[PDB]
């Protein structure tokens, strides 16, 4: 028995990362086995560790978590330094709107765990780790009882399936923080200390846990392990078709008629994720935007984009908050401007002020108390977060925000 | 201070469970928040030796993660997502039905301490907004009939 977990909806045209993860229940090992599951693992055993970075690297996966680095490249940059080397699985999954890591650690905890041996094996790590948000109770306990489903059945362990490989993943958890989600200040989590982004370069994958060759890559990423060396580099770039291989989740979010989880190919438009998938808006008002989780604001103008990495495309975490004509943008940037207020670590002054002074005098704004120095002020602070930060969080505290006001500038001017 | 065989055992446990000792400070944490509804500030020296770390390291942990409070005592922690899309379908919905059930508003504890309405970011369950948790137990806002009914479940 776990604790509750929201029924989140999910769908797929794909049948991969989402093919018992569309279903709201947690999968044990024998229906995991029962699908073709730990195959990949056998296969992949059988391989020499840089065969695998190399079939990653052929397959032109990238990083699911944000960034979009290609995985093997990553791979390849932690293995030219020497061991021991660390595997760690980013399950942090805060920012708003973003809820497809879940279902996967929830749901399908195996295909995640496969995909962690294989990773592991790959950069030859022995000790491996899942850093999991702390608001996701449920999904630790299911990762700490497949954890050992697995061991159980010598996927896990010592002399994993007789290829005397030996791995062990760690389960830790998070306290409430977004910016345990950055790859340095996981670490500093994980090594038992406050979640402060240290200061790059040294890079993780040279210097990270303990200061060894550490790879950090997201729980979706992963996930995309299994297929790569059950299917083989070649079947995996063909799916799409798109110049971004492999299946991607979307979490389609707001005023849409179903919202959920949705497994498509990258090749698909935002307005085919809107209006094709989660069933178009509710009433059928008019999309005015889209915000991409706290990252970007898109446009009526832009739903015809991809969903990829391209530079047109839209890009970050596939993330798909759905604003329609009755929601005001100002209170949307508000509620955008709130959370970087409450997620700065506060090691950098323009990223501890601006955060904070973006929220306040947006509040102010919204509210009808502004002057034109707080108006005035909005703008140079929106403009000045970016200064001397040593992480992502201050340098995309102003951007969606930005957006805002340069798309929706009708809608500003009703409070100025 | 002296912690309970029950709590201590667990501690223990998490104290054990990674390579080293300093990494099940969270775990340890969240363990300690299980059993007494907080942090009490008298349980961070056993801890602190427990871990083997000087005790402001453990203090500036429990300040810097937002789960843990080490100032209110509640049995049941309502975790309400204040965050963009739980606020654009009903967080006001949520927190007035909350009101009108417990008489409390966020950050408030219930007089006899059973519940806590604590304002927190995006749940990652945005899909089901308005999202809440009681403790470790997550659910989607309906109304205040669906809510009565489900923290009639906490006693
Ligand atoms: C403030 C901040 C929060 C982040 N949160 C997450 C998160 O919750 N999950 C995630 O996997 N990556 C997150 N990232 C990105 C990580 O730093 C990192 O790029 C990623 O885990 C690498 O994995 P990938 O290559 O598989 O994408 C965050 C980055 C920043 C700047
Ligand atoms: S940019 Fe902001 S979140 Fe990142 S380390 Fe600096 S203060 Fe902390
Ligand atoms: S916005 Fe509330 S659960 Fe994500
Ligand atoms: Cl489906």
């Amino acid at each position: 028995s776990y604790p509750a977990i929201p029924r989140i909806y999910a769908e797929t045209t794909l049948n991969m990362l989402l093919k018992r993860a569309k279903k709201p229940r947690v999968h044990s090992i024998d229906e995991y086995l029962k699908d073709g599951g730990y195959q990949a693992l056998e296969k992949a055993l059988n391989m020499s560790p840089e065969e695998i970075i190399d079939w990653v690297d052929k397959s032109t996966l990238r990083g699911r978590g944000g960034a979009g680095f290609p995985t093997g490249k990553k791979w390849k940059f932690a293995v030219q330094n020497p061991g021991p080397r660390y595997f760690i699985c980013n399950a942090d999954e805060s920012e708003p709107g973003t809820f497809k890591d879940r279902i996967i650690i929830e749901r399908d905890p195996h295909l995640l765990i496969e995909g962690i041996i294989i990773s592991s094996y790959a950069i030859g790590a022995n000790e491996a780790y899942i850093y999991i948000r702390g608001e996701y109770p449920a999904g630790y306990y299911i990762l700490r009882d497949a954890i050992e489903e697995a061991k159980k059945k010598g996927f896990l362990g010592k002399n994993i399936l007789g290829s005397g490989f030996d791995l062990e993943i760690y389960v830790a958890r998070g306290a409430g923080a977004y910016i345990c989600g950055e790859e340095t200040a996981l670490i500093e989590s994980l090594e038992g200390k406050r979640g402060h982004p240290r200061l790059k370069p040294p890079y993780p994958v040279q210097k990270g846990l303990w200061g060894k060759p550490t790879v950090v890559n997201n729980v979706e990423t992963i996930a995309n392990v299994p297929f790569i060396i059950s299917m083989g580099w070649e079947e995996y770039r063909y799916i799409g078709p798109s110049d971004y291989a492999g299946p991607k989740l979307f979490p389609v979010s707001g005023k849409v008629k179903k919202p959920g989880v949705y497994e498509l190919p990258m090749n698909t438009t935002l307005r085919e994720v809107i209006f094709k998938y989660a069933g178009g808006t509710l009433g059928n008002k008019k999309v005015k935007a889209v915000f991409s989780g706290a990252l970007d604001c898109f446009s009526s103008e832009e739903l015809d984009i991809p969903m990829d990495y391209s530079p047109l495309g839209f890009g970050g975490t596939g993330t798909v908050i759905v604003l329609t004509e009755e929601d005001d943008i100002v209170e949307a940037a508000l509620k955008i401007a709130e959370f970087y207020e409450h997620e700065t670590c506060g090691q950098c002054t323009p990223c501890r002020v601006g955060c904070y002074e973006q929220a306040n005098l947006l509040e102010k704004i919204y509210k009808g108390e502004a002057t034109e120095q707080d108006w005035e002020g909005f703008d140079f602070v929106n403009r000045n977060i970016q200064p001397t930060s040593i992480c992502g969080l201050g340098a995309v505290a102003g951007r969606l925000i930005r957006q805002t006001l340069e798309k929706f500038p009708e809608e500003w001017e009703k409070y100025r | 201070f002296e912690f309970p065989e029950e709590l201590k055992t667990k501690l223990q446990e998490h104290i054990n469970y990674f390579p080293k000792k300093r990494q099940a400070i969270l775990l340890c944490l969240h363990e300690i928040q299980n059993y007494y509804g907080y942090i009490p500030p008298e349980s961070l020296k056993p801890l602190a030796d427990m871990l083997e770390l000087p005790l402001n390291h453990v203090e500036g942990v429990v300040a810097f993660y937002d789960m843990f409070d080490r100032e209110d005592k509640a049995k049941y922690r309502i975790r309400v997502c204040v965050s963009i899309v739980c606020h654009l379908m009903g967080t006001n919905k949520l927190l007035k039905a909350l009101e009108n059930i417990l008489g409390i508003k966020p950050g408030e504890v219930t007089p006899d301490g059973k519940f806590k309405i604590v304002p927190v970011q995006c749940l990652g369950a945005c899909s089901e907004a308005p999202v809440f948790m009681v403790n470790d137990d997550e659910y989607k806002f309906e109304s205040e009939v669906q809510l009565n009914e489900i923290l009639s479940r906490y006693t």
